[PDB]
RNA sequence: GGAUUUUUGGAGCAGGGAGCCACGCAUCGACCUGGUAUUGCAGUACCUCCAGGAACGGUGC
């Protein structure tokens, strides 16, 4: 898929991820798989109550991701 | 490396009594001895029980086939 | 029929967030293409449950408690 | 060596030992705190240790900043609108700076979440009643100079200064 | 690079202890990590790891017996190298406990080096006294303390102290 | 495939279309649709006629729907009976 | 038993009295007429037990597969 | 057989659709695709517990459909032929 | 036949409704089989979609930026405004 | 801290900034001229320079070279004026020290960085001459404020709104040009000859979005003019005037959408439950409509300019439209300141694929050549 | 082309009452006062014990 290619393009960039449960994970995208499975590092997580935490290493299953925010560095795939 | 399916195949062979965590239902879990299973993780359990974590009450079931849809987690119990 | 890229996490201690607001911790012993996991020395968050199978279906998130 | 977005953009960025996102601004000889906009509010705390800053002021609105390490600088005054730009400031380490009068510490009363405060190695420390003054004027502090603010001190600070 | 602290008030919760430790020790250099557990074995203790070695030595000398949460902390150089240091980085007597060398004159003297060496419970041999006042022979009961003294003045603006390797 | 529609559990639907008989469909929305099966498929999508929809809100409610299409995922249960009779 | 799988178990149970629990907590007792590849289920002379108590006597019934929690012979 | 094919024939019909989330949609079908993704025009859409909003165009992901209420006039026996 | 029903709205500003009931408004730049969507200059609304609500039009608006939304969680889309020229 | 020194440094910095934006206004008078002209049509009193000066782009005797850059410098001057306003604000709000100045006598440091770092901090980034932007606003980028179709204030992109409009009217009978024809309506037409019924939802929402756009565009394209001044002016005009619409026949119109015989019944209608209801529900919309009105009036030249553009592009061919687009693009992404022997090669061993790893993973086509790489500069 | 990462569903349902203020049940967690034990070189679900306090927090019905 076209969006998937753009996701792989964001590998190595800082991205934000919201899960199906609304926890919000911000940090560096290390690896993005075809099914949207996401390996990240040096995370800041913001829970539904508002509290924050810090994690070194995470991996989130694609299905249980609601969405991702990518840099605007990418915006400039205009062919489609 | 241990593959998850194989662990099950082990559970099967051992006839260890198994406790299953169900999907999106915490107040009840299921127990039994895996006799067989299929490609969808559907399980045939013997002398199975519903376990109410809240009520500390057990419901006796006998021969159960549990759809795999419900499987969150598979653990072994000494009992 | 891809594998999840988890070899990096093999034999490491992990923190697993599951659906139902459930959380467990243990050592990764293996996986398959569905992201079903084998977790050893597993602990329900705390009570020790030993070696267990987690169905990938119900895996929300995992976090390494080690450095990979 | 002005503080700069260019300076901030090449600065070591990492997850610290207490699991927070920290920016390393240490040892640049910065004289004035400015241009923090470029950090984009992405850090839990900023390490400004070993610099030449004179006044703790000049911050943009930074909602995520919770820890400020400002060791070995020349802080002699604290800005007045700090809570308006740093609402969740919870920890402030000011060891080895230049605060001399008890009244110069007054602006810290407006930091509602401030819980960890360290002002050691500042001349102000040797002023009579320095500890009780801080406790009464900045009651939101729970740990002062790495010592627990206790009830008896609160009461004692309620008498004096009542 | 790592200092071992003991005699700490074990009533402080672990995350608060680590955060105050980080704050207190940031004044001497970047602290890479802090290891502190509340097990029976490890309670009242902590390992503080610094990027720079000079930072560890300065911390040790300046905060020896600093009142922290009510008790005077006792600091010492750790017995082994921290896992994090070994990973970030990559002879049989080393670390040695006898540092002999010179390049430390300037009216310097034996009661001077004897008090600086005295700082350390390892204070065993101190040879600084001829017209020289610039040749220092320091025998420190153990290398944690020899290493503590050496790490404390590890760049006496540059003096030369050479372990008896 | 026809054999599996003919003899398997979906024969309930196959039988209802052939005989133009009524069936009650218990539905995910907590509603029940009572009517005749004009068509159905693997997923239990259906085209229904003379549908009486019944539910509750306690207050019972109902409403008549002559012609409609049901996406089959909403199916809980499908009931055949002496209902048509 | 020497490995008794899902599929054969269910096939052995055809022609028999069963009870199916659904995920939603309803229960349906009746004679299992048939099952298919997706594990959709057909009961005859079905009865409904909700809260474990006889609610309704329903007759012939199709249960969509995704609803099923487990099946019991009884 | 494949009933989505039947729905794909209903371009230019006006229908009411009830969604899984309870929302009610009344509009004119511009297109149904193989995933039952449905596109409409001149749409009056009433989310559960709101007054209607009118949209010139609306596009529904197929899975979110509960059911379609079809025109009473609709000649089903014609449409069921392949 | 045409496949155009999505391709038509491409480059346009689009109002997308999520399964939890959020409103994502952004520039619709790409989609796929699953309806995973690419939304440029995207904001999120919670309380309302304004039709000129005299009190205010905008409460709980958040600027997000460049958003990839997974199709699983998409419900529906309508045209919000024309393409920005840029 | 001796306040004298602080206030001093403040007045000095203010002086520095004034001097900077004055140097700017000097090199390219347009910067002011442009600005001032617009200001002229917002605050009528404003005195503006001799036309000749404007045209010849001169301030006194010397005619300066005609200059994206104008706008850039205008936004830079904008932030400068912000700084200035701040400093002005804070500002509005001996032996003892000389002794402590003896502290740390022994430092081998040259200190030439107080007025030089400031003067420099505000002057016309690069090593010598590459970027006009001052260190003060080195990360200032117009492309993050203007889209490509706006061309830094040349045009305003209304195609998007034509789309939304089609979505609003629920048809396609409306062309881009007919839409612009609609916009033209916006002192009485937009009120008495509305495209749609002014109580329609879709319509009011659209109008809101559009209004907002026009306003932001306005202030975006004229940084140099005091935004707050303009805002307040318009607001006061809205409150104090807008039974401002009077007809000799029907009397006084109310934005209740009804007329009134005399001023008397008009006044006693402004307390009625009806008008209370309406003014209490449709206030924001009415106000937004009004803003769209006055801001579009202030931008008449841009509106016309764009409509023209539309007609042009429309009357182009394929190649023409393409080349034009190329031009708009280039203007958008441009710096604001410009600076046979076949068997012979096999026999000799050449044109055979080979690689050196240490050199840029470079490719070499011959073994003799690669053997010559061993002695080379790179 | 309905069997775990998307399109044939794990969804569905449950909050007002009393005089701006306050709230049923169950489970888990730090947590706060006193007092008290331990002086131990580590890489961590948590981490002394004893008594008192919870107008604390999260989740489900």
């Amino acid at each position: 898929g076209v969006p998937i290619k753009v996701l792989h393009e964001a590998e190595g960039h800082i991205v934000t991820c919201e899960t199906n449960t609304g926890e919000v994970y911000r940090g560096k995208l290390i690896e993005a798989e075809d099914n949207m499975n996401c390996q990240m590092s040096n995370i800041t997580v913001t829970y539904r109550d508002g509290r924050v935490a810090q994690l070194e290493q995470v991996y989130i299953r694609g299905s249980k991701i609601r969405f991702l925010i990518l840099p605007d560095m990418l915006k400039n795939m205009l062919k489609s | 490396m241990v593959q998850p399916i194989n662990l099950i195949f082990r559970y099967l062979q051992n006839r260890s009594r198994i406790q299953v965590w169900l999907y999106e239902q915490v107040n009840m879990r299921i127990e039994g001895c895996i006799i067989g299973f299929d490609e969808y993780m559907n399980l045939v359990l013997d002398d199975a029980e519903e376990i109410h974590s809240k009520t500390k009450s057990r419901k006796q079931l006998g021969r159960i086939m549990l759809k795999g849809d419900n499987i969150t987690l598979l653990q072994s119990v000494s009992n | 029929a891809h594998p999840p890229e988890l070899k990096k996490f093999m034999d490491k201690k992990l923190s697993l967030k599951l659906n139902g607001g459930r959380h467990v911790q243990g050592i990764l012993r293996g996986f398959d293409p569905f992201m079903n996991l084998v977790i050893d020395e597993c602990v329900e968050m705390q009570n020790n449950i030993g070696m267990v199978v987690i169905r990938g279906n119900s895996i929300i998130m995992l976090e390494a408690l080690e450095r990979v | 060596v002005k503080l700069t977005a260019e300076l901030i953009e090449q600065a070591a960025q990492y997850t610290n030992a207490v699991r927070d996102r920290e920016l390393d601004l240490r040892g640049y000889k910065i004289p004035v705190i400015e241009n923090l906009g470029a950090t984009l509010d992405q850090f839990d705390a900023i390490d400004f240790s070993d610099n030449e800053i004179r006044k703790l002021d000049g911050f943009p609105l930074l909602r995520r900043l919770k820890t400020l390490l400002v060791n070995n600088n020349r802080i002699c005054r604290i800005g007045e609108g700090l809570d308006q730009a740093l609402p969740c400031l919870t920890e402030l380490i000011l060891t080895n700076n230049s605060l001399v009068e008890l009244g110069d510490l007054d602006p810290l009363a407006s930091l509602k979440s401030l819980t960890y405060l360290s002002i050691l190695r500042n001349p102000v420390t040797n002023k009579k009643h320095y500890r009780l003054y801080v406790i009464y004027k900045v009651p939101q502090v729970r740990v002062l100079d790495f010592q627990k603010v206790k009830l008896k001190e609160r009461q004692e600070a309620e008498k004096m200064f009542k | 690079h790592t200092i071992y602290i003991n005699n700490m008030n074990d009533k402080i919760k672990k995350e608060e202890l680590k955060r105050s430790l980080y704050a207190l020790f940031s004044q001497f250099g970047h602290v890479v990590d802090i290891v502190a557990l509340k097990t029976m074995k490890m309670r009242g203790q902590a390992f503080v790891i610094f990027k720079e070695l000079g930072s560890s030595t300065n911390a040790l000398r300046q905060l020896q017996g600093f009142p922290f949460y009510g008790k005077p902390m006792r600091i010492q150089y750790a017995k082994t190298d921290s896992d994090i240091i070994s990973k970030m980085r990559g002879p049989d007597y080393p670390p040695n406990y006898i540092l002999f060398l010179n390049n430390l004159p300037e009216e310097t003297n034996e009661m001077m080096l004897s008090m600086l060496f005295n700082q350390f419970p390892g204070f065993k041999e101190v040879r600084l006294v001829p017209g020289r006042h610039d040749i220092a022979f320091v025998e420190f009961e153990n290398d944690g303390q020899a290493g503590a003294a050496r790490d404390a003045l590890q760049g006496f603006k540059a003096m030369k102290i050479t372990y008896a390797k | 495939e026809e054999e599996e529609f003919n003899t398997g559990p979906l024969s309930v639907l196959t039988q209802s279309v052939k005989n133009n008989t009524q069936v009650l469909i218990n539905c995910r929305n907590n509603k029940k649709l009572l009517g005749r099966v004009k068509a159905f498929d693997r997923h239990c999508n259906m085209v229904l006629e003379n549908v009486k929809e019944m539910w509750t809100e306690p207050v019972n409610k109902d409403r008549y729907i002559s012609k409609m299409f049901l996406r089959g995922d909403s199916v809980i249960v499908v009931l055949r009976n002496p209902l048509i009779a | 038993s020497l490995p008794l799988n899902p599929k054969p178990f269910l096939n052995g149970l055809t022609g028999k009295p069963v009870m199916v629990k659904l995920k939603w907590g309803m229960e349906y007792k009746g004679y299992l007429v048939s099952v298919d590849g997706y594990m959709n289920m057909q009961l005859a002379n079905t009865e409904e037990y909700i809260d474990g108590a006889l609610s309704g006597h329903l007759g012939e019934v199709l249960i969509r597969c995704n609803n099923v929690l487990y099946i019991r012979g009884v | 057989m494949k009933l989505v094919r039947f729905l794909m024939k209903l371009s230019h019909e006006t229908v009411t659709i009830e969604l899984k989330n309870g929302t009610q949609v009344h509009g004119t079908i511009t297109g149904v695709d193989v995933s039952m993704n449905t596109h409409l025009k001149a749409v009056k859409m009433t989310l559960k517990n709101r007054e209607p909003v009118q949209l010139e165009t609306l596009s529904i992901r197929g899975n979110n459909i509960r059911y379609f209420i079809l025109p009473d006039s609709l000649p089903l026996d014609t449409l069921l032929v392949d | 036949g045409k496949s155009s029903k999505m391709l038509q709205h491409i480059d346009y500003r689009m109002r997308c409704i999520l399964q939890d009931g959020r409103i994502f408004i952004g520039t619709f730049k790409a989609f796929d089989k699953h309806m995973n969507l690419i939304l440029c200059d995207c904001d999120e609304f919670r309380k309302i979609k304004p039709k000129n609500s005299k009190q205010a039009e905008r409460e709980e608006k958040r600027v997000l930026g460049l958003v990839l939304l997974r199709g699983e969680n998409l419900v529906s889309m309508t045209v919000e405004g024309p393409p920005p020229k840029d | 801290e001796t306040i004298l020194e602080q206030q001093r440094r403040y007045h000095e910095e203010k002086e520095r900034l004034m001097d900077v934006m004055a140097k700017e206004m000097l090199t390219k008078k347009s910067t002011l001229r442009d600005q001032i002209n617009s200001d002229h049509r917002t605050r009528a009193m404003q005195d503006r320079y001799m036309e000749v000066s404007g045209n010849l782009r001169d301030l006194y005797d010397d005619k300066d070279g005609l200059r994206a850059e104008f706008y850039n410098r205008l936004k830079q001057i904008k932030e400068f004026h912000r700084k200035h306003p701040n400093e002005i604000c804070v500002p509005m709000s001996l032996k003892a020290r000389e002794n402590p100045s003896e502290e740390a006598q022994n430092l081998v440091e040259f200190t030439d960085e107080e007025g030089y770092g400031r003067y420099l901090d505000l002057h016309d980034y690069i090593n010598l001459k590459a970027s006009e932007k001052l260190d003060y606003i080195t990360y200032l980028s117009i492309f993050d404020q203007l889209f490509d179709i706006p061309k830094e204030r040349k045009n305003a992109e209304y195609k998007r709104y034509l789309e939304m409009l089609l979505e609003y009217l629920q048809d396609y009978t409306d062309r881009v040009k007919p839409l612009q024809d609609q916009n033209e309506l916006f002192f009485e037409k937009k009120w008495e000859n509305g495209t749609f019924p002014g109580w329609p939802k879709e319509t009011s929402s659209a109008l809101t979005h559009a209004g907002a756009h026009l306003d932001l565009s306005a202030f975006s394209s004229w940084e140099e003019l005091a935004s707050l001044g303009l805002d307040r002016l318009k607001s006061a005009l809205l409150a104090l005037g807008l039974g401002t619409l009077e007809e000799r026949a029907q009397r006084l119109f109310s934005t209740k959408s009804l007329e009134s015989l005399d001023t008397s019944l008009f006044a006693k209608n402004p307390k009625s439950k009806g008008t209370k209801r309406d003014t209490e529900r449709n206030k924001d919309i009415a106000f937004l409509e009004a803003q769209i009105y006055e801001y579009v009036e202030i931008l008449g030249e841009q509106r016309h300019l764009t409509h023209e553009n539309v007609q042009r592009k429309q009357a182009r061919t394929g190649e023409e439209r393409e080349e034009e687009e190329e031009e708009q693009i280039s203007e958008s992404e441009s710096e604001d300141e410009e600076n046979i022997p076949y068997w012979l090669y096999k026999l000799h061993g050449l044109n055979i694929n080979y690689n050196c790893e240490i050199c840029g993973n470079y490719t070499y086509r011959g073994p003799k050549a690669f053997q010559r790489h061993f002695a080379e500069w790179r």
